[PDB]
């Protein structure tokens, strides 16, 4: 039934995910700096 | 206030369904169809 | 190719066969089809007008009494009319006024005879507009 | 405990259950609640090779296949007598729409790099003109994330809290009054018609998010 | 002109008007083949199932 | 006494971009109807864009509703 | 007193939105007609397409009807 | 005392509100004209047509006067 | 005495209606002159229809008059 | 200086919808231009029915300035 | 000053009430341009109507702007 | 200030009037375009007719105009 | 205080365009439809233009909101 | 104070002429392309003169924003 | 205590002058769209044209903005 084929995302989906760290980045500065809460 | 409380905790579903489905939902039709392919020849 | 060609191939006689030209501005049904050079995919019904098809050279006026102008891709405008006309014989003045009058008794027939004879009741007036 | 982690429960027992439960045991014939997936993934990767064609379907669609579901199903709490798509506060959207726009930069900054300013200006607008064209092209890259952030958002978000309006107002439709007959009984209709039209906006604006993000990442995935 | 309503088709109002349009002239323009096109003498006569062509009224 | 009443007029002003998103629906709706008429068969091709112009509107339609709501609590 | 009446007028103004889905419900129509003078055949399958936008069309008066009630009472 | 004024002025505003059902039910008089001179033989069709989007569409603009009739009478 | 200023100002405001029936009216004429001159015939059964449709349009205008009416007096 | 000036204020109101007037003669002017451009022949009968639609189009404006006109004095 | 300025707001009022006109008689122009495009054998007979159409529409404008004056001087 | 307030408040009101020029030039300008370009003989009988179109278009707009140019000074 | 309630009142004033934006996006994918009814083989070179306008069509509505949007907070 | 309080909200609002001039450059530009997709060869026949037409309209919304720019000035 | 909220209240209203942009970016993309379809080898030709219009369609709203901010900034 369910298998674990190699999905490859680590070296295709990488920009999106480094994108996406700076923007949780970004929102836990905002909630101490920017928004101040 | 409540903003560090859903943002990751929601976002963890996000970053893991890339490993999730790929590898488990669309493998299924992938598999399905390439087999009935494998039948029409 | 550029420019414009024109089919103009009545089924009297064929006058125009593919030559060039700058304008063949003429009536279609709907309105005034001024298709200059190239125009577009698209082909109309013609209402009795005139079809000053500008060549190279000058631009022949000639009222014609109806016809379809196929604008094919090529700038090829296949005219295909019903009627044929000069630049010169396609102009008077008695030929103009009392034809058309004098078809006005045949008008007097019965309804589906008028409805037929309803397009010559202003048929001749088109040629002496035209004429100028 | 969390809240939060509760509401994220739902699909977190939802997503791997109707691929590995609802088909029987994982067979090929397409069953009859299989049929759903069986014709939902077919359009799903038709949209994909096609609005992101060329070398670049290949490169996301697995992920296009993934996005697509999280908001639908986090949306899906929109009926329930206390229905909470994220507790009415939701801000999941800004996580995947701003994100997305960096991905999309940066898709022209890893793989087309310092070519990225060749891409604003679709077809002329030279020196002469180029900032005028950049102008909007940098409102439209902006506004992008807007337009999949928040859109299919108040959308749910609305055609959910309708029903504490619609509870609020007509509670008393019918329920004790004189005007429990056909007088008043046509107001209470509204509420159906406001689930009928939640449940169709919410598909449609999760097709039409994955539409957007594919739109906005061919755009920076072939510069013309 | 009038070929919407209660004609007989295209073909019968641009022959109308071609007619017209030839009487909108002298000889020196109307040729011989004019004539015929004034002159038809086909002779319409529409059959039935039972073979029966009615009346060859020239069309 | 004033300011409370404030958020209900702004709401009230901000709550009239619904005509404008309904009359471009309904366009949209009339344009779908047109090729159906005209087109009968490629009728499919354009229905999923159809209703992919449609939720391109009533989305931001909604969005005014919700900016109002915005103001209205 | 000083914001209640203010709610009224909000009410108000957010009804005066109607207009869009009165202009749409008729558009609706007459995209229909269209369809029927051009394809009196495609017509069938269009009323069914048609009527359902021109239902879906009464939802930008319905948020005018929602706004102005809670603007309203 | 405000109130009659503020109900006055809203219910003046709401005014605008039927302007829709107006030039709808125009549009769709129009096109139905239009069509009808297109293609008699659709002529019945578009009146049990035309009459149901003509009620449809001022249905919109009866509730946008019912609320001014509410901040007018009621 | 701002009970009366509010009156006149609120009937000048609902005199805006008159603008639909306006161009309502002309539209559906405008419709009745496009389909005669295209269709000469169908005037029989259309300018009846276009009185009905001028009855249905006009009175919107003629509603909101009526009601600027009643609120100036 | 309060019914006076919002008399004044709301005939300056009221004198925008005076502008459904423009539409009323457009919508029948591109009427009459567009039928003589289909079938000129029928210019003669084309102001025959457009004259009726004219005075009811200048009839908005006409009622909307007499309810002016009430408020005017 | 409390009246004069509230003339002068209804006169700034009405003063875009000229955007009837000025959709109309465009419209009226346009409908002119495409006649001749279409009927250019009646390009001077439309002029003598066109011109009327465009008198008739500017007709709003000028009750528009009468109307303001009367409130701006 | 309230003097100089109604002599800003309403030259903006009025300022807005070029709305209907722009729209109505515009309008007179492409109809033209798009005569020419269906009708390429229309041209040389049209141009001094659209320009002539173009003044016709702008009056409101300069009528709009101009009352600013009054309420400034 | 005031400034608060102004903020709001502004606030109400810029969500007016995103009934425009609705309508011309709207418009947009109806033309996009239509055209595609007419030649499906023009979908190509016609999707991505129109994907291209609407989106910024309602963009410009969304940045209108963005008007509102800081005078909320 | 208030006068110029005033002058500002006029600003503002005058503002909202914007809207004519965008609808004029939409007819300007898009029947031009029309026209083009029509006659390919009208493209240089109303270059000349189609430009000038979009900047005539143009200028009617300079007109519109003149207003503004002195309010701000004077 | 005004001039802010002055400010703030004009810088609201500003947002309704961008609508005309928004929609007409969209109009000439639906135009262009038609063309396309009628004539996919005019895509070509007219994108000059349709930078030359979109750049003299945005700008109207560009500006509309950057004014409505500044005066509030």
């Amino acid at each position: 039934m369910l298998k674990r084929f190699p999905t490859p995302i680590l070296k295709v989906y990488w920009p999106f995910f480094v994108a996406g760290a700076a923007v949780y980045y970004g929102m836990s500065k905002a909630a101490d700096l920017s928004s101040n809460t | 206030f409540y903003f560090m409380n859903q943002l990751t905790y929601g976002f963890l579903l996000m970053i893991t369904l890339l490993i999730l489905f790929s590898q488990f939902f669309l493998p299924m039709i992938l598999r399905l169809y390439v087999s009935r392919l494998f039948i029409s020849k | 190719s550029s420019g414009l060609k024109l089919q103009f191939a009545l089924p009297h006689e064929t006058l125009y066969s593919g030559s060039e030209v700058t304008q063949v501005n003429l009536p279609a049904k709907s309105g005034r089809i001024g298709v200059l050079a190239n125009h577009v995919p698209t082909v109309e019904q013609l209402l009795p007008g005139v079809v000053e098809v500008m060549e190279g050279s000058n631009s022949k006026k000639f009222f014609i009494s109806g016809g379809f102008a196929t604008v094919q891709p090529d700038s090829q405008l296949c005219v295909t009319a019903i009627e044929a006309f000069p630049l010169e014989s396609f102009s008077q003045e008695n030929i103009k006024n009392l034809l058309a009058e004098a078809k006005k008794n045949v008008s007097s027939s019965d309804a589906r005879e008028a409805a037929e004879a309803a397009i010559q009741v202003e048929v001749l007036e088109n040629l002496q507009s035209v004429l100028k | 405990l969390t809240t939060f982690s509760l509401y994220t429960i739902i699909v977190l027992l939802v997503i791997t259950s109707l691929y590995t439960l609802t088909n029987n045991n994982n067979k090929i014939i397409g069953s009859r609640w299989l049929i759903s997936q069986e014709a939902i993934y077919d359009t799903i990767m038709n949209m994909t090779k096609g609005q992101i064609g060329g070398k670049n379907w290949g490169l996301y669609f697995p992920m296009i296949f993934t996005l697509f579901m999280f908001i639908f199903i986090a949306n899906l709490i929109s009926m329930i007598p206390y229905s909470f798509a994220l507790s009415a506060h939701l801000v999941f959207i800004i996580s995947l729409s701003i994100v997305i726009w960096l991905g999309n930069t940066i898709l022209g900054l890893y793989k087309h790099g310092w070519v990225f300013f060749s891409l604003f200006v679709p077809a002329g607008t030279p020196l002469p003109l180029v900032p005028l064209l950049v102008i909007i092209e940098t409102l439209s890259y902006f506004a992008r994330a807007i337009s999949l952030g928040l859109r299919l958002g108040s959308n749910i978000l609305a055609g959910h809290l309708l029903m504490v309006i619609l509870a609020g107002l007509t509670f008393n439709f019918m329920l004790i009054n004189l005007f429990t007959l056909v007088f008043g009984f046509v107001p209470l209709a509204m509420i159906l018609a406001i689930m009928m039209l939640e449940f169709a906006i919410g598909i449609i604006q999760g097709y039409v998010w994955a539409i957007l993000t594919a739109s906005y990442l061919k755009d920076a995935v072939y510069l013309h | 002109s009038a070929w919407r309503k209660a004609g007989i088709s295209y073909a019968a109002y641009l022959n109308v008007a071609a007619q017209a349009i030839r009487s909108s002239l002298k000889t020196e323009l109307q040729t011989a083949s004019v004539l015929n096109r004034s002159q038809t003498d086909a002779f319409y006569t529409q059959y039935k199932n039972g073979t029966a062509a009615s009346e060859p009224t020239p069309i | 006494q004033l300011v409370l009443a404030a958020k209900y007029i702004g709401a009230g002003i901000s709550t009239i971009g619904l005509l404008g998103a309904g009359i471009g629906i309904a366009i949209v709706f009339a344009a779908l109807i047109n090729g159906v008429s005209r087109n009968p068969s490629i009728k499919d091709t354009v229905f999923p864009m159809a209703i992919l112009g449609f939720a391109l509107s009533e989305a931001t339609g909604l969005f005014c509703l919700m900016v109002s709501f915005l103001l209205l609590f």
